[PDB]
């Protein structure tokens, strides 16, 4: 650690703060992810054993890069590549013109690869929020922050609970289900995706209660026709109102029929139901950014 | 060949390619310890069998276990001449960063420092943990020996919705199949065979070659080396019989079959090699 000179403070989390650096070699900007080990009491964290395994086997051109892992002075650093914004920043920032159509399709389209990369790794997210969606300056938008991601087993079994953050956070977490996988990153780029169409976050909860009935009011009060099991788990209540289901062409005006149909099957009640990140990718919403490879049938 | 059905969320052939591919990035050797000619193959059992011990004590699960197991056999892989006193450091440095990876409640650290009896500070801990992550270039995410069972079982009582992700399968099996498992970990020859074939063969032996083949994909030629090995070790857990599950307090009874257990297998894995 001596060719680095840090440039910009530009993230604060539990176990590290992040900064902009440079190169002053090579002209090469980083991010550094700097962890004091002097200050943790259980030593390196788990949240960051987790993350630099993790994308130390998460190659991919919408994964944010880990470039080196650096161990000095009861410090540890976590190398990254660098960009320069965030989604939500370029959302608010876009708030009165909009993004334009090709572009929101194009981040999606990117954002449904890393995750389709993800999950054939068997790679839970489980913190997709627009904060965590990186952009540069070329058109490419990059998952980050794996400190709260998982492998997963297949099978699986019970995992962490009331993971995601509120806003992001699928109905089968907020009603207590025992098991999941790769749904709930789904149903996080599902907002997303309908957050970037109407500059407003789709359901801004205050608590899970709030949450979980907001998500009622947009999508209609889930039973066991659309939802086999919803009146079984946990945190189901037959107290819970009834509303209905509105239109997408009221939700999310802006999209075309090819938007909205994507989007509902991204925000599927069933986690078994709800669209995979590779079926995404071959929904005729990205039928002319892409074209499908012939497949051998074997 | 792969043995998972269709899957909604990938390229079924996808998956298990990126599983297989996996075991290349990650090696083995089942002769590591001719890098330290101070050391016999036995401390390798007595170390592992302790550490067996450590997960029941505090309801750490088998996956917890494993991960120990093979970051100590790889970290070993890139040391040279290591003494017996530092086994049980780098043992439990081991046990520690596999605890932290896996369960969602992990012990603290200084449980244990607390385990070894004050062979091992925390301070001591940290250290060890340091350097072992280093010396594996962080790679900390292998496909244990007993995760391939967790496969095996779900395949071998895969319904016609082909639900390859939520667990469904008898624990009491699993838990028999485990426990061959392992007491061959527990011998250092066992890591000639790759950690898949190792869970096929110890299915094969509680089963069949037709249904060892339906859920892992390999063929007999592939693990009749690997089951004559076994040979032994199958016919000590057969003359004894197999356990029984056990309820563990505070652990959901859906999980129960996760949680490591012990048992005395020394003396057992002594009852084989002739
Ligand atoms: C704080 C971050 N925490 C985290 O874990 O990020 C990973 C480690 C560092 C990596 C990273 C961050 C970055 N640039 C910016 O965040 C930025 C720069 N200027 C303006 C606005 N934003 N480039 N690369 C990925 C969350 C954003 C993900």
């Amino acid at each position: 650690m001596e060719n680095f000179q840090k440039v910009e403070k530009i993230g604060e989390g539990t176990y590290g703060v992040v900064y902009k650096a440079r190169n002053k070699l090579t002209g090469e900007v980083v991010a550094l992810k700097k962890i004091r080990l002097d200050t943790e009491t259980e030593g390196v964290p788990s949240t960051a054993i987790r993350e630099i395994s993790l994308l130390k086997e998460l190659n991919h051109p919408n994964i944010v890069k880990l470039l080196d892992v650096i161990h000095t002075e009861n410090k540890l650093y976590l190398v990254f590549e660098f960009l320069h914004q965030d989604l939500k920043k370029f959302m608010d920032a876009s708030a009165l013109t909009g993004i334009p159509l090709p572009l929101i399709k194009s981040y999606l389209f990117q954002l449904l690869q890393g995750l389709a990369f993800c999950h054939s790794h068997r790679v839970l997210h489980r913190d997709l929020k627009p904060q965590n969606l990186l952009i540069n300056t070329e058109g490419a938008i990059k998952l980050a922050d794996f400190g709260l991601a998982r492998a997963f087993g297949v099978p699986v079994r019970t995992y962490t609970h009331e993971v995601v953050t509120l806003w992001y956070r699928a109905p089968e977490i907020l009603l207590g289900c025992k098991y999941y996988s790769t749904a709930v990153d789904i149903w996080s780029l599902g907002c997303i995706f309908a957050e970037m169409v109407t500059r407003r976050a789709l359901f801004p909860g205050d608590s899970e209660i709030d949450q979980l009935f907001r998500i009622f009011r947009t999508l209609g009060t889930p039973d066991e026709v659309v939802w086999p099991g919803v009146t079984s788990m946990p945190d189901y209540k037959p107290s819970f109102p009834k509303w209905a289901r509105q239109d997408f062409s009221k939700v999310v005006p802006p999209l075309d029929e090819d938007g909205r149909s994507l989007l509902s099957q991204m925000l599927h009640y069933d986690p078994n139901k709800r669209i995979s990140a590779k079926a995404a990718l071959a929904h005729p919403f990205f039928q002319d950014v892409t074209k499908p490879v012939p497949h051998l049938r074997l | 060949g792969s043995p998972l059905p269709v899957l909604s969320w990938a390229n079924r052939e996808e998956v298990w390619k990126i599983m297989l591919n996996k075991e290349k990035t990650y090696l083995r050797d089942q002769h590591f310890l001719e890098q330290h000619p101070l050391l016999q193959p036995k401390m390798r059992a007595i170390l592992l069998d302790w550490l067996m011990e450590v997960c029941e004590v505090y309801k750490l699960h088998r996956e917890t276990f494993y991960l120990a197991q093979d970051f100590f056999d790889r970290y070993m892989a890139t040391q040279e001449n290591v003494v017996k006193t530092l086994l049980q450091l780098i043992g439990i440095s081991s046990l520690f960063i596999a605890a932290k990876l896996e369960e969602i409640y992990p012990p603290k650290l200084h449980q244990f420092a607390y385990v070894t009896d004050g062979a091992c500070s925390g301070d001591e801990i940290l250290t060890m943990e340091l350097m072992i992550m280093k010396a594996l270039k962080w790679r900390l995410s292998p496909l244990t020996i007993v995760s391939w069972l967790n496969v095996y079982m779900q395949v071998a009582y895969l319904n016609d919705l082909h639900e390859v992700l939520l667990p469904q399968y008898p624990q009491q099996i699993f838990i028999q199949i485990a426990e061959l498992l392992d007491l061959c970990v527990l011998d250092v020859d066992c890591l000639e065979f790759p950690y898949g074939i190792l869970a096929a063969s110890a299915l094969y032996h509680f089963s069949s070659s037709e249904l060892m083949q339906k859920v892992s994909g390999y063929q007999w030629c592939d693990i009749e080396n690997c089951v004559k090995w076994m040979v032994p070790f199958a016919m000590v857990i057969r003359e004894t019989g197999s356990s029984k599950l056990k309820h563990f307090r505070g652990v959901a009874d859906e999980d129960a079959h996760n949680i490591q257990t012990h048992r005395d297998s020394l003396d057992l894995l002594d009852k084989a090699r002739a």
